[PDB]
């Protein structure tokens, strides 16, 4: 999540917040498991790394 | 919600069988209700010909104007407008230009009027189930539990205190702080113990692409909440709905920015609000639009800081409720030695230590599980910040 | 060297520890949740009954007259007429969605009242004119004519003794004394913008003049101007600036005109194109040929920097009333407004409270007045003390405005 | 998958028991010593409960199951030691050797011979060895034996002491929450002979502990909240001697064996009343044991404390009878003039002030029946010493103006003005008595029974109202004289004035409403004996009701005193008594459902609740027995108000959906009186569900049915914010919902919520859950409202002064002997703690903090601190004694 | 927004770069100090030796002159310049004026040297705060303190560092108006005050006292362990 202005991107974050919430929103899902695989560990956001 | 032994005791075997007794009897009584009905008259001839008077493929129309000589004007979906009559049994008292009606095909005549007319995107956001446990579930946040109760529960249960001073209760509440602290729990516990209805909004939910479809769904959102109960609306992750309202060079940026500017209007703009409460939550607060932070819109700002060495004990106590705990452990070993970690960290420690017992063929959980678990969970946050300059 | 699963060792787990009540308590919870379902589909009592009248009045109609109003009654449509020709009908009629026909008049018409541009009832088979119609009125401006008084008196807009004085000149005074402007030889301005910090009192001045207007007042919802179809929003502008000319001296209040157009650019070849067509149509019915006469326009915004210089020109928006923060005499009057109708101690002073709110708005002052009574419900009281307000100032302002300057304060005493 | 290389135990205990048939015969040492080497090592690999996976116990039986089938039976020459090595080693894996039909064969290894002292190799292990397996024996094997053959073989004989030492072992090893596993063991074993199990477990608990009694003690009463008829009959009398024999907490006798008074034997609690008179040491626990014995659950105890110690130890009796009653009057005299209340508020009527500008003008309402409700601006607010000289001038004019039934009503309101009074209550009546009218004296002298109600001292057992009764040749002198004295002596079960007022039933003077309230007057007195009352009522019932097929003045009043004379016992002999006594036509068999379920006040007897539905469910019933399905639903209202909220959520779930949804005459006429009977606390679930069917008046019916549901929608006491509903419905209720019929009613509903500020306990739950009837005084009113025509003439006897058992309110007073202490009490939302970590935090709402006479509220177990020890009974009960001790520095 | 300069003001009149220097003080180890009847005392916490270094070069308590002490916070680099400069001034004062240096005179030098060091651009201010304790000015015990803004100020009991708000609130309910005589009682007050350390290991306290006539007396971890024992002796009265 970068700043506002004409920098960063909003729409990349707009999609990311839905990934941040369909597995951790008001309704907790069951029997659905996710696997994420990438390098560059320190530059993905500290809200889905929790 | 009274399963209060919380363990394999015969009481919970006795209590749930009582619940089995009443629901089976409620089944069998309504089973006898549709059984022993010897009443048949089927309309007393009135509605039965009426159900044959109207066409069987009932269609949907839209009023434009009202020519009240029992011969009005309507509009179809394409805009084909027809000088139709009013085939009867409709009171001309709840039909307004904009209210959708029911039509025929052979003569297109007005038979009924369509009610409630909700677009099926807002009815998805209507919660029917109380998901989790009550305020006794979370592990001690009582200074800020008493804050949100002053604005949601207490004005609805007992509004006799406020008339003695003429003070309206606060409306808007922001939940903000570091992630993993308890923001989503505090909404679910309110939605559990309540009496009014409940609406959830997941962030980028009111965002579409048809340039007017964005702000139009926001009007219908507060319309449904106003027409129903004196209820509350929970809109979560409002960091994707506001950032300081700057003007720039992208054209899709504006239909983003315009929808988020009329939410400002519906909230605390023109004359009235009704009994609608709004609860909002982010992780970051400084990157928001200052037009939303002002009072009149939001009257409570609530910090959720990372825990202490005292209420953290309550976190470990609750998440180790129904697990076989060996007597060798001390809860204050991991609490006092390390002083940095969230409440969502503690749930991961309790699940990982339980996996370590099956990993080495055990049921009970000792200190050596928590020694390996407190390592394995915490190695996802970087090494440090600066060297010994300060002293 | 760590592996601890084999199918025989699975059968160790689910027999050790409460083998008596494990499934005995579980399937009771399982089939009752099945029974939560099986009650619901056994009820099935949804009952969306609508359309029907009370079944004690329509009995006369649905005996024979409803059957008498199926086959003789007509499903005729309404249209518009372009023109006519002499000695004959030769009527040229459009639909704007269907085709354009050239048809005949029927027998039940008088051939005089078939004037041009008239809505007329048209047959479905041979498309003959049967019934002429009254003209169409616009359906959504009727929705936004307010017809309702919001109850705010000018005695609640304290701290603004001069901003109301500027706003009294434009709106109220030509509508009640249209003499001294002519009898000296001046003309009143016709457009006033309101700009400043949020929560300062923009909506209050608009809400209070809707009380004391004695005139036509139109609230305009801003995002109704933005539509899905091309050119539809520009047509909504026109119907607003036609009916205002019909009656005399109607007031039009826009609000947050930042949304309906702030800047005209094109570098990436596209973007907010349809918004500009509605916004430029607003301009040409504001100034241009055919000046409007007695139509007064009020606008209000929070971000006045990002607006188009085509709207910044006087002749469209003439008076720039701005709202600032009340110095001290304003705020001491504001506390006496928002705390007169509450149970307080009858000996407290308010000037000490107006000190401790240096850079504050009228919304923030009212939040202190509401919060101080909330401390009285934290304790068990029914009147407010002095320390109730003093803790409320620290709760509202000092909990968010400063955290380094209060403990480490020793640079200033 | 790192198998192999270290599989010692899947090889050598795979081979040596496989070589056990190879070494049973022709190897006398290898049969024995390899068995003992197998036995101790398999015993050792199970005692740590930190390796559930045992390297033998699910490794050997893959061949060892077929081995043991050929080793234990087929040996056939089993020695005295080799059976103690086989069965000790092979009865261990048999819950996991065998699948779910193990339940018939936990014996084909074990009960060949149980080797010695099986806990000798099962002591330190909790349940993995045999203690879960022991519960598997007592679940299925003992129950099929002890279904009809309790007195039987080794499956009972050794199994008794086997279950004895196992039940000792639950409180031996760790003393964890497996204390409660002992009632899990004692009740599954011999369900109906629980006492035969419990008698050994009583004496074992007496020598078990004196600190680990109390959580098992509350475990019993939580299991005693609902059971079968016989289980609630058994485990409640097992509950009695544990604070009598093991400990001497013993101040939980009087009310918590009023638990056990009506089920087991009425004399048994009287023997426990004798056990009260045994443990007379010293005064403080004795004081509060007998505080409840007068006006908290029953009276009638003033005959057993005038024995040989009449100085101070037996002179508490009259102090209990009327002096602490008058000290409770000193609450409403001293303390409640201090907190809120001057003599006349009189302004809930004045709270209807803003209505006169709501829609133009006012002063349009001139209905004469509103003046009935005008008496309750004076009537309801003046309870607990609202004494009024010349503030009754609104009464004094309207008494001498019109409205003969309101002349009786305004005279009956004077008894509510001076309630719980004996000192000068008759002197207030006498100046307003001598008007020489029928209606004035019959309302005033009925109100004289209301003044001395709950006193039961010498005021007028036959002095005033018996002389009022023998004046009869006429109207309500005949009626209103028998009602007040039976109201005053409702707490007593005296036989004499019952036989004075039995020739009221035996007169056969055919005033029908007099004989109907005669059943109600005698019904309030007795709940037990005197079967001649049942004889006297049914004689005139067979004389009168057989020669008619008409109104419920027969039906709402005459079988009700029968049910009040047989209230509260689930023996189902009283149904065999009453229903076979009035075997008759179905309009007299309306009374079948009355005495059936009036004996069924509260328990879990769900088998009755299905016959409370399935016989007369709907049938659509074209206007013949529609009263009976209402009264069958009337008896669904009780047996729901005390399982303590377990069935209350189920009651509001069923009766919200089933009747008011898919009903007819059952739902849309009568089925809202559940909510007027279930609770009087108020909560917005049902408080908002009733205006779903009230704002929709559904005016097509005789709408006073739905407006009866308006009336006792405000049958919730403890004043609230509910004024928003009633005043706004009173605004639409002036013009519409016409004021000719219910202008009395809406303001009856308006003025009843704020009855006084205080004294709202009318809800039949004392201490924690016991009844304290109570029921005999309320239940006539909800039986009375069926349906119409008693809003004008006959129900005005009832609707004012039906329920008059309000016991006081608040648990604030201290009574340490001089009555000077206040407290530091700490009020909270009630307990949830059932079994959690020791010690358990009792409540959760720490915010409220008072010292003295503050309120009760809906769920409040108010505790105290500052080391005053609060030692009295440790439950509560609003006359705590509060000694003083601080030996903890 | 606008800070990035020590010469500019805020629109509400602030110097944020001066205020940010006080934020660097809160990263330091806490050090407390009280004055008494005759014996002044100051103690520091958070030693935290790292198994492989000599501990005589990490010292936080130094003496400027023969009868004045020093305890500081902040960062170690900027303290070394202020200490080495103040040793010159408290020695050059004695040369120009033959008296010994009062405890009040040396604190005005440190504050005024930090004063002019804040005014000119391109001069990063000192991010340290100091405690000056000395019973030097004619038998009178005194203790002052400093601030990165350059304001010398006098307290009677002081706490700084990471966690000063708890200790300063602790001493207000603990510093009796009864003067703590029998000076081991006054030393036990500091050990009770330093008992609320960030971890309270017990062996991480370096108390240094001064009996107003002798030189500095650095306490050993055997005498300080005896005072930690009697603090647990008074704690036995809770049961
Ligand atoms: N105070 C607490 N007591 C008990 N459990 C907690 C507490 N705080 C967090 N948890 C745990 O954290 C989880 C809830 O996450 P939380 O509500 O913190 O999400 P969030 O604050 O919305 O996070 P984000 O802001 O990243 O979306 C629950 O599973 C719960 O077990
Ligand atoms: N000068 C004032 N005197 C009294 N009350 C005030 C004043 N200014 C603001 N308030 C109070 O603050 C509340 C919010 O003000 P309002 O929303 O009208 O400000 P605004 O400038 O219209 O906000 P925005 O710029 O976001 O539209 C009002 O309800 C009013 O009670
Ligand atoms: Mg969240
Ligand atoms: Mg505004």
């Amino acid at each position: 999540r970068l700043e506002g202005g004409s920098g960063g991107d909003s729409e990349v974050q707009r999609t990311m917040l839905e990934l941040l919430n369909q597995l951790d929103g008001f309704e907790a899902t069951k029997n659905i498991k996710v696997i994420m695989a990438t390098n560059r560990i320190d530059i993905l956001d500290s809200a889905l790394l929790r | 919600p009274l399963v209060t032994p919380h363990t394999q005791c015969r009481l919970k075997l006795l209590k749930l069988e009582r619940i089995k007794d009443y629901l089976l009897m409620e089944e069998e009584f309504i089973r006898n209700q549709e059984q022993m009905k010897p009443l048949e008259e089927k309309q007393e001839e009135e509605r039965s010909k009426v159900d044959d008077l109207r066409g069987t493929p009932m269609s949907v129309g839209t009023l434009e104007e009202i020519i009240d000589d029992n011969h009005a004007i309507v509009s179809t979906s394409v805009g084909s407008e027809h000088y139709v009559s009013i085939l009867s049994f409709v009171d001309k008292d709840l039909l307004e230009p904009g209210c959708s009606v029911l039509l025929n095909h052979k003569v297109h005549a007005v038979i009924g009027v369509l009610m409630d007319d909700t677009d099926p995107l807002v009815t998805v956001m209507k919660v029917e189930k109380a998901p989790q446990e009550t305020y006794a579930d979370i592990g001690g946040l009582d200074n800020q539990i008493q804050e949100i109760k002053e604005s949601v529960e207490l004005p609805l249960t007992h509004p006799e205190y406020y008339e003695e001073m003429g003070i309206k209760p606060p409306k808007g509440v922001i939940l903000y702080g570091p992630p993993g602290t308890g923001k989503t729990l505090l909404a679910k516990a309110v939605a559990n113990q309540t009496s009014a209805t409940f609406l959830r909004v997941v962030g980028s939910e009111l965002i579409q692409k048809y340039l007017g479809d964005g702000p139009k769904l926001v009007r219908e959102l507060f319309r449904v909440a106003e027409e129903h109960a004196p209820s509350i609306v929970f809109i979560d992750e409002i960091d994707a709905i506001g950032t300081k309202r700057y003007d720039s060079n992208s054209g899709g940026e504006r239909e983003i920015q315009r929808t988020m500017l009329e939410l400002l209007n519906q909230l605390d703009g023109f004359d009235s609000r009704g009994d609608v409460k709004v609860i909002m939550a982010t992780n970051r607060i400084e990157t928001l639009d200052p037009a939303l932070i002002r009072p009149g819109r939001i009257d409570r700002k609530i910090e959720f800081p990372l825990p202490d060495e005292k209420t953290k004990k309550r976190i470990f106590q609750i998440h180790t409720s129904r697990m076989t705990l060996a007597d060798d452990v001390t809860l204050d070993d991991l609490i006092m030695a390390k002083d940095d970690l969230s409440g969502a960290d503690i749930k991961a420690i309790c699940t990982e230590a339980g996996l370590m017992a099956l990993r080495e063929r055990r049921m009970k959980v000792t200190n050596e599980d928590f020694k390996k678990s407190k390592e394995n969970v915490l190695y996802k946050k970087q090494e440090g910040t600066p060297e010994g300059l300060y002293l | 060297p760590i592996r601890a699963l084999d199918e025989g060792d699975i059968a160790l787990l689910k027999t050790y520890g409460q083998s008596t009540y494990s499934r005995q308590i579980k399937q009771v919870e399982d089939d009752i949740q099945q029974l939560l379902k099986k009650i619901n589909e056994l009820t099935g009592i949804k009952e969306s009954d609508t359309g029907l009248a009370p079944p004690a009045l329509w009995d006369l109609a649905a005996d024979k007259q409803t059957l008498q109003s199926e086959q003789p009654l007509q499903v005729a449509r309404c249209t518009k007429i372009i023109n006519a020709d002499s000695e004959d009908p030769k009527y040229i009629i459009n639909v704007k969605q269907f085709a354009k026909f050239v048809v005949d008049l029927s027998d039940q018409v008088a051939p005089t009242d078939i004037e041009e541009g008239m809505r007329v009832g048209v047959d479905r088979n041979k498309y003959q004119i049967h019934i002429p119609l009254p003209p169409k009125i616009d359906p959504t401006v009727t929705m936004m004519q307010v017809e309702e008084k919001p109850d705010v008196t000018y005695s609640d807009v304290g701290g603004c003794k001069e901003q109301i004085e500027k706003l009294r000149e434009v709106v109220e005074t030509p509508l009640l004394h249209p003499e001294r402007f002519v009898n000296l030889g001046i003309e009143p301005p016709k457009g006033v913008l309101l700009f400043g910090p949020p929560g300062t009192g923009k909506t209050l001045c608009a809400r209070a003049v809707a009380n004391r207007t004695d005139a036509c007042f139109i609230r305009v919802i801003g995002s109704e101007l933005v539509q899905k179809y091309v050119g539809e929003g520009a047509r909504m502008v026109r119907e607003l600036f036609e009916m205002a000319r019909t009656k005399k001296a109607c007031l039009i209040f826009f609000d947050e005109i930042d949304a309906i157009g702030g800047a005209r650019f094109d570098d990436g070849a596209g973007g907010d194109n349809e918004v500009q067509r509605t916004m430029l149509e607003l301009i040409n019915q504001l100034d241009g040929f055919d000046p409007r006469g007695n139509i007064k326009v009020l606008m209000a915004t929070n971000r006045p920097d990002t607006l188009d210089p085509a709207l910044m020109r006087p002749g469209r928006l003439d008076r720039k009333i701005e709202f600032s923060l009340p110095d001290l005499e304003g705020r001491t009057h504001i506390f006496k407004i928002h705390a007169r109708s509450m149970s307080v101690e009858r000996d407290i002073r308010f000037e000490l409270l107006a000190r401790l709110c240096p850079n504050s708005t009228g919304a923030e002052i009212r939040s202190v007045c509401t919060e101080a009574g909330m401390f009285a419900i934290r304790a068990r009281r029914k009147i407010a003390t002095e320390k109730d307000f003093l803790e409320a100032v620290n709760k509202v302002i000092k909990s968010y405005a400063k955290f380094s300057a209060t403990p480490r304060y020793m640079t200033y005493n | 998958m790192e198998e192999g290389g270290r599989d010692k135990a899947p090889v050598q205990p795979q081979q040596s028991p496989a070589a056990a048939p190879g070494g049973t015969d022709e190897k006398p040492s290898g049969k024995e010593r390899r068995d003992a080497g197998d036995k101790d090592k398999e015993q050792e690999l199970s005692e740590e409960d930190k390796q559930l996976q045992d390297e033998l116990e699910m490794l050997v039986e893959r061949l060892g199951e077929k081995d043991t089938s050929l080793y234990r039976p087929a040996l056939e020459e089993l020695r005295r030691q080799i059976r103690s090595s086989t069965t000790s080693m092979t009865s261990v894996p048999k819950p996991l050797k065998f699948l779910r039909p193990h339940y018939g064969k936990l014996k084909e290894i074990y009960e060949n011979m149980a080797p010695g002292e099986n806990k000798r190799f099962a002591a330190d292990i909790i349940s993995v060895l045999a203690m879960t397996m022991s519960g598997e024996r007592e679940c299925l094997k003992y129950r099929l034996v002890g279904s009809q053959e309790e007195l039987a073989s080794w499956g009972h004989e050794y199994v008794r002491h086997l279950a004895g030492e196992v039940a000792k072992e639950w409180q031996e090893l760790d003393d964890a929450e497996k204390v409660q596993r002992e009632p899990l063991l004692t009740l599954v074993k011999e369900i109906v002979p629980y006492n035969m199990a419990h008698n050994a477990e009583h004496e074992a608990c007496d020598l078990l502990m004196e600190i680990e009694q109390v959580d098992m003690l509350e475990k019993d009463i939580d299991e005693n909240a609902y059971a079968k008829v016989c289980l609630y009959l058994t485990s409640c009398v097992n509950y009695v001697p544990e604070p009598e024999n093991s400990a001497l907490l013993r101040c939980a006798l009087g009310v918590f064996r009023k638990f056990s008074r009506f089920p087991e034997a009425l004399r048994l609690a009287l023997m426990l009343n004798d056990m009260e008179l045994v443990e007379d040491i010293f005064t403080s626990c004795k004081d509060v044991v007998v505080q409840k014995q007068m006006a908290f659950m029953l009276g009638r105890h003033g005959v057993f404390l005038e024995l040989s110690e009449d100085v101070e130890e037996y002179e508490d009796l009259t102090e209990i009878m009327s002096n602490v009653q008058l000290n409770s009057n000193f609450l409403a005299l001293a303390r409640e003039l201090d907190i809120m209340e001057p003599k006349v508020p009189d302004d809930i009527y004045k709270t209807h002030l803003e209505n006169n500008r709501f829609g133009g003008s006012g002063s349009q309402v001139d209905s004469a029946r509103m003046n009935l409700a005008s008496s309750f601006v004076n009537g309801f607010v003046n309870a607990a010493f609202g004494q009024d000289k010349l503030l009754t001038d609104d009464g004094n004019k309207w008494l001498y103006k019109n409205k003969d039934h309101g002349m009786l009503s305004a005279a009956a309101s004077l008894g509510m003005i001076l309630l719980w009074d004996v000192d000068g209550g008759l002197t207030q009546i006498d100046k307003y008595l001598y008007s020489s009218e029928d209606y004035i004296k019959s309302g005033a002298l009925l109100a004289c029974g209301i003044v001395n109600s709950g006193v039961r001292n010498e005021c007028d057992p036959a002095l005033a109202l018996l002389s009022d009764y023998v004046l009869h040749n006429s109207n309500t002198m005949r009626l209103g004289s028998i009602f007040g004295l039976g109201l005053a002596y409702a707490g007593s079960n005296r036989e004499d004035v019952l036989t004075l007022l039995l020739p009221v039933m035996g007169d056969s003077k055919s005033s029908m409403e007099v004989a109907g309230v005669t059943a109600l007057a005698c019904g309030m007195i007795a709940v037990g004996s005197c079967n001649g009352d049942v004889t006297s009522t049914i004689l005139q019932t067979i004389m009168e009701k057989s020669e008619t097929e008409l109104k419920d003045t027969y039906a709402r009043w005459l079988p009700l005193g029968l049910g009040l004379n047989h209230l509260g016992k689930g023996e189902a002999i009283e149904a065999i008594l009453a229903a076979l006594e009035v075997v008759s036509e179905p309009f007299r068999s309306f009374a079948n459902t009355l005495v059936d379920v009036c004996a069924y006040a509260g328990s879990g007897n769900v088998l009755k609740v299905q016959q409370l539905l399935h016989i007369c469910s709907e049938h659509f019933d074209s206007k013949e027995k529609e009263e009976d399905k209402d009264k069958k639903e009337k008896k669904d209202k009780d047996k729901k108000e005390a399982p303590a909220d377990m069935g209350a959520h189920q009651g509001v779930a069923v009766l919200g959906i089933a009747l008011i949804a898919m009903g007819e005459e059952i739902g849309a006429e009568m089925a809202l009186r559940t909510f007027g009977h279930l609770l009087r606390y108020g909560e917005p679930t049902l408080r908002r569900a009733v205006p779903l069917a009230l704002a929709l008046i559904s005016v097509s019916n005789p709408r006073l049915n739905i407006l009866d549901t308006l009336s006792k929608f405000s049958h919730d006491a403890d004043p609230e914010v509910s004024y928003n509903s009633i005043f706004a419905m009173g605004m639409v209720g002036s013009g519409t919902n016409n004021a000719r019929l219910a202008a009395m009613l809406r303001q009856l509903a308006q003025y009843h919520a704020k009855d006084p500020n205080n004294l709202f306990m009318v809800r039949l739950a004392q201490g924690l859950t016991h009844l304290g009837k109570g029921t005999l005084t309320l239940c006539p009113y909800h039986s009375d409202r069926q349906l119409m025509s008693q809003v004008a003439v006959a129900g005005l006897l009832t609707v004012l002064v039906s329920f008059l058992d309000v016991r006081n309110i608040i648990l604030g007073k201290s009574h340490y002997v001089l009555y000077g202490l206040v407290a530091a009490m700490q009020p909270r939302m009630l307990v949830t703690f059932d079994e959690e970590l020791r010690p358990l935090p009792v409540s959760v709402r720490v915010g409220q903090a008072v010292d003295v006479v503050g309120q009760a509220g809906k769920p409040k177990t108010i505790t105290g601190f500052q080391t005053h020890t609060t030692p009295v009974l440790l439950a509560h009960g609003e006359r705590a004694e509060l000694a003083t001790e601080e030996f903890l520095p | 927004s606008y800070d990035r300069a020590i010469t500019v003001f805020s629109p509400d009149g602030h110097l944020f770069q001066v205020e940010y220097a006080q934020e660097a003080v809160k990263k330091g180890s806490t050090a407390v100090g009280v004055r008494g009847r005759d014996i002044v005392v100051l103690g520091v916490e958070k030693k935290s030796v790292a198994k492989l270094q000599d501990e005589r070069t990490v010292r936080k308590i130094c003496a400027l002159d023969d009868n004045v002490c020093m305890a500081f916070a902040g960062l170690t680099a900027d303290a070394r310049i202020v200490i080495n400069r103040a040793r010159v001034e408290c020695q050059s004062h004695r040369l120009t004026v033959e008296d010994p240096v009062t405890v009040e005179y040396i604190t005005r030098y440190i504050a005024s040297l930090k004063q002019r060091y804040t005014q000119s651009n391109g001069r990063r201010p000192f991010g340290i705060s100091a405690l000056i304790v000395g019973f030097d000015f004619d038998g009178t015990p005194r203790l002052y303190q400093t601030d990165p803004s350059g304001t010398y100020h006098a307290w009677k009991a002081n706490a700084i560092g990471r966690g000063a708000k708890s200790v300063r609130e602790f001493l207000e309910k603990n510093y009796t108006d009864e003067a703590i005589e029998t000076d081991d009682l006054t030393i036990k007050l500091v050990i009770k005050a330093l008992l609320e350390v960030v971890q309270s290991g017990g062996k991480n306290i370096e108390l240094a006292v001064m009996r107003r006539d002798q030189s500095l007396k650095i306490l050993n971890p055997e005498e300080i362990e005896k005072y930690v024992a009697e603090i647990e002796k008074e704690k036995e009265e809770n049961e």
